[PDB]
């Protein structure tokens, strides 16, 4: 009846930014301290909260967002932000209040030769809404033009691989992150600590 | 960021040669740059995208390779409106590009020495009260040559500018002015006014002079 | 009729404002990257700002601040406001449809934005005389001429082969000097009347002057 954290931070397998990964935690405790007593984190900042006196804070139920994204690209990852991410991936709101946590993973996230599994939404008519996720893969329309599955003049695949190759500079390096959003609705809140 | 760089600063070619560019980025950007064509006073003109997909309204004799850090156009047989410069961008960061110097493919010619002529300032602008000495290397090839002035035997430094012109349309040779400026109270305080000329057509180097009073 | 023609731009003085336009015509600037790349006579080409189909916008720390890109969505065309402007900006500006992968494909046709504090004035043309010691060379210094351009000819054309016209300098006063030269047969130094004409359209100024050789 702890929170399955170890299954989330730990997890062999992240999915893109695009489709970033959620898991709704409720009905259990939690070791905030241990968190960030790990110090194996590059990025961990708080917004609306202070992680160390959250173990008496309880909420009706925390969630836990996961993706990979290029090194320089987690400055997008903040309430009030714009980029290739916040606006097209994964927005966080201007009244955030939960945590950010990025670790740098090149040691798995870019294999020799280049890994491709990981990709980013990079064609959109409009920006995300607050934990919003977007998943489409149809042809993106620049132009007046209906494409229907044709890339080509005004047609995109709004999908774009990075190219992932531990050779390059820590800012094109793969980052796991780790969005933690806590949230408490009139209802019994069941995330507590200890 | 990422540091884009070209290859031969200015390569020279015939028309039916087969020419290579060359273009390398900073980090392994993976597959993920275009090549453009810019011919002076007009836009550019895209031609490979995503390293090597040709673009649309592009001869069929533009290539396209490089796949992780170093990259290369390659144009099978040289045509006549191929002659202009060719940068190469990085889409690695998509929404903020950057480019290459640039590589501006001319006309292989044969080795022709400039004639070099060196002028005095005119009685005319005297009178202003500043004083213009001109040289010229006129006619050459290829482009690249070295202006040093001397006045009274003491190299100039800061004080002269120079402007070439471009591949004569029956030439395909260049010709330059290097234009020192001077003042009427500083011409008139030394007499020898010498231009050195150094390029590939000469032995050794040529000096055109004069003296102010001749 | 995939085009951009671009317009609003000529000269002005440093920390005066000047906006441009980018009329996109056969695709959508509404939802796509448009970008502005400026460019100087004797440089490459240097991205200025960006803004994406959601709205958001970027520029290079050299303008953060004092230019703005903008949009009009019912007139699909791309605006870029530029206040206090300064020496640096004079360059070539190009709007294109950045396409990401698949490259920056469309380009603006063209608009020039020189930027001085100048005062227009027509050059002054100072004669360069053939010399002593089997050809002889001789030509005209347009010098200190604004703005730009100057065009010149020789004979009012009646000579043409041998003839080079360079291309202006800016010099640090703020004013361009260029020169024009022609290779004549020294046989007619003292034979023929060689005079060399410019014509500086800013400054509605038409010289003619005969160049021969002082002793
Ligand atoms: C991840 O696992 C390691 C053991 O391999 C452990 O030290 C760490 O606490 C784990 N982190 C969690 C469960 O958050």
């Amino acid at each position: 009846n702890l929170c399955p954290f170890g299954e989330v931070f730990n997890a062999t397998r992240f999915a893109s930014v695009y489709a970033w990964n959620r898991k709704r935690i409720s009905n259990c405790v939690a070791d905030y301290s241990v968190l960030y007593n790990s110090a194996s984190f590059s990025t961990f900042k708080c917004y609306g909260v202070s992680p160390t006196k959250l173990n008496d804070l309880c909420f009706t139920n925390v969630y836990a967002d996961s993706f990979v994204i290029r090194g320089d690209e987690v400055r997008q990852i903040a309430p009030g932000q714009t980029g290739k991410i916040a606006d097209y991936n994964y927005k966080l709101p201007d009244d955030f209040t939960g945590c950010v946590i990025a670790w740098n993973s090149n040691n798995l996230d870019s294999k020799v030769g280049g890994n491709y599994n990981y990709l980013y939404r990079l064609f959109r008519k409009s920006n995300l809404k607050p934990f919003e996720r977007d998943i489409s893969t149809e042809i993106y329309q620049a132009g007046n033009t209906p494409c229907n599955g044709v890339e080509g003049f005004n047609c995109y695949f709004p999908l774009q691989s990075y190219g992932f190759q531990p050779t390059n500079g820590v800012g094109y390096q793969p980052y796991r992150v780790v969005v933690l959003s806590f949230e408490l609705l009139h209802a019994p809140a069941t995330v507590c600590g200890p | 960021d990422i540091q884009m760089t070209q290859s031969p600063s200015s390569l020279s070619a015939s028309v039916g040669d087969r020419v290579t560019i060359t273009c390398r980025a900073s980090q392994s950007i993976s597959s993920y740059l275009n090549w453009y064509q810019q011919k002076p006073g007009k836009a550019p003109k895209l031609l490979i995208y995503a390293a090597s997909s040709l673009q649309s309204g592009v001869p069929s004799r533009f290539s396209g390779s490089g796949s992780g850090t170093d990259f290369t156009l390659t144009i099978s047989s040289l045509q006549p409106e191929d002659f202009a410069t060719y940068y190469c961008q990085q889409s690695y960061t998509t929404p903020l590009f950057t480019f290459g110097p640039g590589t501006k493919v001319d006309i292989k010619r044969t080795v022709a020495a400039p004639s070099v002529f060196i002028f005095p300032p005119s009685d005319e602008q005297l009178k202003s009260g500043t004083a213009s000495v001109v040289c010229l290397l006129n006619n050459f090839y290829p482009r690249e040559a070295k202006v040093q002035w001397k006045v009274d035997n003491a190299l100039q430094s800061g004080n002269s500018q120079e402007s070439v012109t471009e591949q004569d349309s029956k030439d395909s040779t260049y010709s330059l002015s290097s234009t020192l400026t001077l003042s009427k109270a500083d011409y008139e305080k030394h007499k020898v006014y010498a231009c050195e000329v150094t390029h590939q057509g000469l032995s050794s180097p040529v000096t055109k002079s004069f003296n102010r009073g001749e | 009729e995939v085009q951009l023609v671009e317009s609003g731009g000529g000269l002005i003085q440093p920390g005066g404002s000047l906006r441009l336009s980018c009329a996109a015509s056969g695709l959508i600037v509404s939802s796509n990257y448009m970008s502005w790349v400026r460019q100087a006579p004797g440089k490459g080409l240097e991205w200025v700002s960006v803004l994406y189909a959601g709205g958001s916008t970027d520029y290079a720390g050299s303008v953060k601040g004092r230019f703005t890109i903008s949009r009009d969505n019912s007139k699909n065309t791309l605006y870029l406001q530029m206040n206090s402007l300064r020496a640096e900006d004079t360059a070539v500006y190009y709007c294109a449809r950045d396409a990401a992968v698949y490259g920056i494909d469309v380009w603006g046709q063209g608009t020039t934005v020189t930027v001085s504090s100048a005062s227009t004035k027509g050059p002054s043309v100072f004669p360069l005389a053939p010399s002593s010691k089997g050809t002889a060379a001789l030509g005209c210094l347009v010098k200190d001429y604004f703005p730009e351009p100057v065009t010149v000819s020789w004979n009012s054309g009646a000579l043409t082969s041998g003839v080079h016209t360079f291309p202006a300098v800016l010099q640090s006063s703020g004013l361009y000097s260029l020169s024009s030269v022609v290779t004549v047969p020294s046989s007619s130094l003292g034979t023929q009347t060689y005079i060399c004409n410019v014509n500086h359209k800013p400054s509605n100024t038409k010289v003619d002057k005969k160049v021969e050789p002082k002793s």
